């Protein structure tokens, strides 16, 4: 399942351009804040789901750590695209974490996908929307599996 | 276009690729300034003290080193508005008694852009991000 | 999955280059004329959509030039499979060119897809119909975004 | 300890030893093979992630989450507010599991052996011992990590 | 010089070499249009809809693809006068409401020529054959 | 007519072209790619083995069964009794499917293009045409293979 | 048969198998080695070009002319007027030699084996059988090639 | 005899630029018509020698097939430049075919050589008139051997 | 700067590197003259007899060969003032009836300099030595 | 055959580069002066053809400059053996430069050919006189097209 080995290789290389162990955390949450600010403009009713991590102040340490946690999970899924067995278990775990949160709709993940497809070309050299779509959409559906 | 947070990150990575660690910095700076004086030959007179007549001399190559170092500090500070504006004010005072026109800052802008693209390739060069963020830099050096 | 992968893109470009004639229209025209012959035989009312380019006269100069335009458009899309950002822009331009010409629908593109699948193995060596169709459909999906079924 | 210079040093050596792609999973496997070799009793604590088979997708997923947690925490070494918030988050997840803090000492020694073995002789063990204490203190709160 | 049968064969083979199969088409088209707008910066305003201000964008790169595809059809038809003139009339109607000057067609001619020579080498580029046969193409697009 | 010398030649060239290991699966995929390229309508005859996706395990299993049938029949070329017993067994499996015998002509040509393309220029097309006829006559009973 | 698509296909596969330079002579030698192996009686028909020694300059010259004739005829597949004129020209040269048309069947099978063996598994045998019939019919006029 | 191996390699490569098994027949007779039109302008009394192939209409199938036959023979001689034994027999055969035609003078082949030396640089990248002269002149003399 | 003994030695070695033995001389001369006619298109009319309209022709390539050969003789004679001045007088008579302006000699000077730098690299090109010694050559060809 | 082949062209350029001095006229002048010394000794009336360049004074500045011009001309032709299209143009220019100077004939070029054949082995290592002469004659054939015998 998921995406092909050549498509995954493109996504992994392009992702590591802008995210790796050597990237400072400030760049991480700058991307994180751009992503979630864009998400709240598409689905404004989803911002309330993040009250527990102080979304009222996206410059706080609590919300900064949230976006760092989110992008680390996205980085984890990307780097395991060529390991379908492990990626299945990884996305099942992420799905259970999101299902148990009352208020999450599957269309919020659809909106997150569009945010990523919009923000990433601004950061990545020669963004490949086809390879990313082939890999990120099964990733999104696997994480959104079970949400209403 | 605007020099937003995403554009600043992109300009940082592309600059780091083009500027490099030191080996290709001489050729990088030569390509830029050969373009500057070809488009604006009248600008060489401002560089009499650093041998603007001959950009192959060690004297001008050291000036090119200082200019690219100044660009490096600004690019590295694009995500730190407070320190960036302080450094831009320093570059402003370093040019205050020299009468550099706004047209001349745009000439160096285009040369730096051609130099970066020549170093990293037309395939990946982000013209909109570079133009908007260089505008932020030069307008700050112009005391604006 | 039915996605046009990077591997599929490499296969379609080989299947296409092995048959493309870079200097003369002899091959291009024969491929295109055979496809529209197949399409018209299977969709007889499709011939009327090409009255401006002499659809009823497949050997006319007007339809020969149309065939070369279509083949040029497909060549551009297949090559742009390597750069999908630019491909998306080119497929949008092709969509508007086909947009809201009454009888130009998504059903006509599904018909011409089967036309290529019957023409290509007769002219192409090592034809992979599975990989061809996944990327041909990827291309036609962009061409028919704002068309009726 | 763990000053800003040691934090940057640890950040550099981690990024080198951690790598990209499938080398990330290989690093994680060596880390957890050492944890279970240093203390074979700790293996029974991870039956919920099928630690009885370390190549199963369930335990590989656990490995990925843990080293992913190390990566994000190390990346936030330069921002106290974000670092402490995430360490509190990890503490709230580990506290209900009633873990003996001694196994966090085992974890650190297995981490040092794995990073140092991958990075080479220029591995800065005093910097890693000092800055790992900051991590284990945030996750456990145990005075053993002062 | 004239675009005779031998010149048409030569232009066909040299074009096929420069145009290629698809890998180098992006760089090929970029080199051509960077030359066009450098020689004639006033021409960019005609390309507002395809981002003539920024030839690095996917929008303009797709326009460059269509232009080179149009050239490919003409070159491939140089040995078929009847179908060539029909296709040239189509390109004529595609430019009729745009006010392209004869001077601007010559600017693109020279850029395509520099682009082809840059791709295949000054060592083999046949300037006389290319100039004469491009004249046949553009004069037909101009309704002449 | 497929005499004993032609039978020996065909067995020789088949063994070289067929090969070992995954070369056999590759050979089988080329044969059926050619069959469906030579006669696209024959693909619908194999819905029961999921011919819609030739990379599916169901169709790759069918490929292996067919070339295994070719291999075993060709090996029995030198024994009339065993060969004709197996051709009748194959005939009993194909007869209820009501197959147009013309598709067995298409099959022969794809087999020739595959074996010859793998074996090289010394491929004996007349010997293969004569001896494939014996196989097609045994499976279909149609006198177009007489 | 031999439609315009098959003519183009045959044209492509021929150009690949035919090659340039000395590979042209090697292809021609394999073609004629197969003709004389498929029908050893045909060798005595070429004593005028010293077929008793196939590496002699006399028979190499004959090989060059024949495959050169195939090349020009295949190249004219897309122009009926020129193709038929040249086929008539070849017929007027071969008619006084009183050749058994069956050897033109042998020629075609040796051509298929040689092109297919050089080109590989994607060799289109039905297209080559159909379009070679057009050639042999033009040179011989025999109803065996309809 | 004939020409050196390095000269032959140049002629063979440059010839295959414009003539090979993949070149359409239309390009073949376009070159063929240019060559023979140029020959008839130099030696107008030689055009009558081609009445049997309908030279009165150089667009006919008969004359098209003639030039295709001529260029195929020239292609055959070129590709056997490094096989002096076979090329000798090939040119002897071509010579006998031309000797038995009443009206062919040796100077018609001299004129054909000049036509080729004029037309080929218009078609070939970096035409080497020295290598071509070294190889084509013995080719011409071998084919014209015996003509008055 | 002056064309002293040390500058003459440097120009000799750098010229020998750029001019080479013969393989790269065609590209070397093409780069130079493409620069000449781009900066001074009005100069092509003086080269009607050698096809100045098309520098890709064998006729102009042979003229470029003679020009670079003339430069080679002057450079090789820079350390022999007596024979150098005699050869410069010969080049003077070869241009006397052609009305070459001093501005045009400077255009070819800059093209030869760009050509030499393009061949040996900006990293080593000695602009001062080349400008001073080319001035010695051209001023002698101008009968000065 | 006596044709200057591609192989012969490579040999002459090696024989020439091994002796060419790319930076100083010391070698070029010594080669040229020795050739004209040989020519004048064998053809005493040839010295009068060079009155304008002080043929009688081989060490004068006027004849030294002439020698460098001749050597420059031969260097250009030997290098242009790799591109005979341009070579043909250059040899025509040299032909007109020698054309219809009364005593400049094809016999004088045959004499200087023997002059080079005696000078070159004394200065050149691995001198191949056979390959040198075949391409030297190829060059002089173009230089003397419109000259008397
Ligand atoms: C690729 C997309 C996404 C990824 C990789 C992702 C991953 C994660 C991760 C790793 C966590 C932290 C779990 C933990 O350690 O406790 C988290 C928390 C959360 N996510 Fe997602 N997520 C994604 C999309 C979304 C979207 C679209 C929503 C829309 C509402 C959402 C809502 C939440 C919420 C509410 C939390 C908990 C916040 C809290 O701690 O109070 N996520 N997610
Ligand atoms: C656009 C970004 C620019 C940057 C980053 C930059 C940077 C610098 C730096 C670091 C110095 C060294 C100052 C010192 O050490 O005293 C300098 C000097 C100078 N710059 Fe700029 N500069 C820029 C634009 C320009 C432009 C557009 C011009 C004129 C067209 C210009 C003209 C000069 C002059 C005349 C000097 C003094 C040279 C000397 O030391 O004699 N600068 N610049
Ligand atoms: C991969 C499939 C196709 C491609 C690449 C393609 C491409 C093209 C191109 C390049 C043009 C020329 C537009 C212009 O130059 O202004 C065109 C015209 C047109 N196409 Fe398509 N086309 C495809 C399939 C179809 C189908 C399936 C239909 C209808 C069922 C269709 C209907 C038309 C019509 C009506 C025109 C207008 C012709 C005219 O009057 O000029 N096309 N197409
Ligand atoms: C710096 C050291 C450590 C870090 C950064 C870390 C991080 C993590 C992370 C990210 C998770 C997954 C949370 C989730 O998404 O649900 C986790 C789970 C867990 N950790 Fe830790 N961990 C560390 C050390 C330890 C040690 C030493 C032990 C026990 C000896 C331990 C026991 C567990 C257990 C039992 C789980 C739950 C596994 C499950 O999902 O069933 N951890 N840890
Ligand atoms: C010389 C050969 C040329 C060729 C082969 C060519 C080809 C093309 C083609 C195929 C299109 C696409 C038309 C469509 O799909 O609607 C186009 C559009 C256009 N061309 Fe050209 N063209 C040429 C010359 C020029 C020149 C010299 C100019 C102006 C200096 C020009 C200006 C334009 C403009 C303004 C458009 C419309 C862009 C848009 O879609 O907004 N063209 N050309
Ligand atoms: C010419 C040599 C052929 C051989 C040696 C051969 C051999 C076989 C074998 C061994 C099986 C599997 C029987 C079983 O285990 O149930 C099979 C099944 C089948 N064959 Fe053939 N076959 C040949 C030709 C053909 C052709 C030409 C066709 C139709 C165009 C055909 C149609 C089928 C079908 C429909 C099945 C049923 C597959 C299924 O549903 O399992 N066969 N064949
Ligand atoms: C497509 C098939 C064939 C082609 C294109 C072909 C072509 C040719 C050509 C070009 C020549 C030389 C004509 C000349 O320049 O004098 C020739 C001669 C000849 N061919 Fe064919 N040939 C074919 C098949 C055959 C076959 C099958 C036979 C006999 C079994 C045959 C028997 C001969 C003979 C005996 C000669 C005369 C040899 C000689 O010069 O003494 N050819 N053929
Ligand atoms: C490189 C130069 C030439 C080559 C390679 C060549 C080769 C050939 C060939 C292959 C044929 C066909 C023989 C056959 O199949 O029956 C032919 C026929 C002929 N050639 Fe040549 N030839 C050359 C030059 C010339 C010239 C200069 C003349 C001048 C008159 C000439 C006159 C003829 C004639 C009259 C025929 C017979 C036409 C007919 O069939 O009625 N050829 N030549
Ligand atoms: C700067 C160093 C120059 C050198 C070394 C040089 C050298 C030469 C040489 C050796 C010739 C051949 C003369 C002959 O064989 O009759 C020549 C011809 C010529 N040169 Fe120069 N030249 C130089 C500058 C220029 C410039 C600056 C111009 C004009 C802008 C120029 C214009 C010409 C012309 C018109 C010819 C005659 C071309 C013909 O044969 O028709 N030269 N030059
Ligand atoms: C490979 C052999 C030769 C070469 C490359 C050569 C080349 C040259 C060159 C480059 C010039 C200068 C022309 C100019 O700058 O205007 C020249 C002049 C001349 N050459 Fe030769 N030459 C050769 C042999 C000969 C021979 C054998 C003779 C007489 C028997 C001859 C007679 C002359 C004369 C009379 C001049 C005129 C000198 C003057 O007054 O300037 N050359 N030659
Ligand atoms: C939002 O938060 C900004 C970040 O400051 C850090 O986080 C806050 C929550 C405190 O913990 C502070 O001590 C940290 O330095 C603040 O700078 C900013 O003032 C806050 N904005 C508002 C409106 O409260
Ligand atoms: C010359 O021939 C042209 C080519 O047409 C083809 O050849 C002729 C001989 C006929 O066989 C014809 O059926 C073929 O299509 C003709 O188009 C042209 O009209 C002819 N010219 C003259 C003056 O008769
Ligand atoms: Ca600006
Ligand atoms: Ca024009
Ligand atoms: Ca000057």
């Amino acid at each position: 399942e998921f995406c092909s080995e050549a498509d995954a290789t493109i996504v992994i290389k392009q992702w590591n351009q802008i995210y790796n162990a050597g990237i400072g955390a400030k760049s991480r949450w700058t991307m994180g804040n751009e992503i979630f600010s864009s998400l709240f403009k598409l689905k404004p009713e989803s911002e309330v789901l993040f009250n527990n991590v102080n979304v009222a102040n996206m410059s706080s340490g609590a919300f900064h750590a949230h976006t760092v946690r989110v992008l680390s999970g996205l980085d984890m899924g990307i780097n395991y695209l060529n390991d379908a067995g492990t990626l299945t278990s990884l996305t099942a775990h992420l799905a259970a974490q999101h299902v148990a949160r009352t208020g999450l709709k599957a269309v919020y993940f659809d909106a997150m996908g569009k945010v990523l497809m919009t923000v990433l070309p601004s950061l990545i050299d020669n963004f490949n929307p086809d390879a990313w779509r082939n890999c990120l959409l099964p990733l999104k559906n696997a994480i959104a599996k079970g949400l209403p | 276009s605007e020099c937003g947070p995403l554009q600043r990150l992109k300009v940082k990575r592309q600059w780091a690729e083009a500027y490099g660690s030191g080996n290709g910095r001489e050729e990088f700076g030569h390509f830029i300034w050969a373009n500057v004086f070809k488009v604006a030959p009248s600008a060489r007179d401002m560089f009499k003290r650093v041998r603007g007549d001959n950009i192959y001399t060690p004297a001008f190559r050291a000036h090119a080193t200082r200019v690219l170092g100044g660009l490096d500090m600004c690019v590295a500070l694009l995500d730190d508005e407070s320190v960036l504006n302080t450094q831009l004010a320093h570059l402003a005072s370093q040019h205050s008694s020299r009468g550099v026109s706004a047209e001349q800052y745009n000439v160096v802008e285009h040369a730096v852009m051609m130099g970066v693209e020549h170093e990293i390739g037309q395939n990946v060069f982000d013209k909109d991000a570079w133009q908007a963020c260089l505008d932020v830099i030069t307008s700050g050096i112009q005391g604006n | 999955s039915n996605s046009c992968t990077t591997e599929d893109r490499r296969e379609m470009q080989l299947m296409w280059a092995n048959v493309w004639s870079a200097q003369f229209t002899g091959r291009r025209l024969a491929i295109a004329q055979a496809v529209f012959k197949d399409l018209f035989a299977h969709v007889p009312d499709a011939v009327g959509l090409f009255d401006r380019v002499h659809g009823t006269e497949i050997d006319s100069s007007e339809f020969k030039a149309h065939c070369i335009r279509v083949v040029n458009g497909l060549d551009s899309a297949i090559g742009l499979l390597s750069d999908p950002s630019t491909l998306n822009e080119q497929l949008s331009h092709l969509a508007t060119q086909h947009q809201e010409r009454a009888g130009v629908t998504k059903g006509g593109f599904s018909a011409i897809a089967q036309s290529f699948l019957r023409v290509m193995p007769q002219v192409a060596s090592c034809f992979n119909p599975d990989a061809w169709s996944r990327c041909f459909n990827r291309i036609t999906n962009g061409m028919t975004e704002g068309l009726a079924e | 300890d763990c000053n800003i210079l040691q934090r940057l040093k640890v950040k550099m050596q981690w990024a080198k030893a951690y790598g990209f792609g499938t080398e990330r999973a290989k690093f994680g496997n060596s880390l957890w093979t050492s944890i279970f070799n240093y203390a074979p009793d700790a293996r029974d604590l991870f039956k919920s992630v099928k630690s009885e088979d370390m190549r199963s997708p369930q335990f590989k997923a656990h490995i990925a989450r843990v080293i992913g947690g190390l990566d994000r925490v190390i990346s936030m070494f330069d921002n106290e507010d974000a670092l402490n918030a995430d360490l509190e988050h990890l503490k709230s997840q580990h506290d209900p599991r009633g873990l003996d803090a001694l196994n966090f000492v085992v974890f650190g020694k297995a981490l040092f052996a794995t990073v140092g073995g991958q990075f080479g002789v220029c591995f800065d063990l005093p910097a890693w011992e000092s800055c790992y204490k900051v991590i284990a203190m945030g996750i456990t709160g145990n005075d053993m990590f002062s």
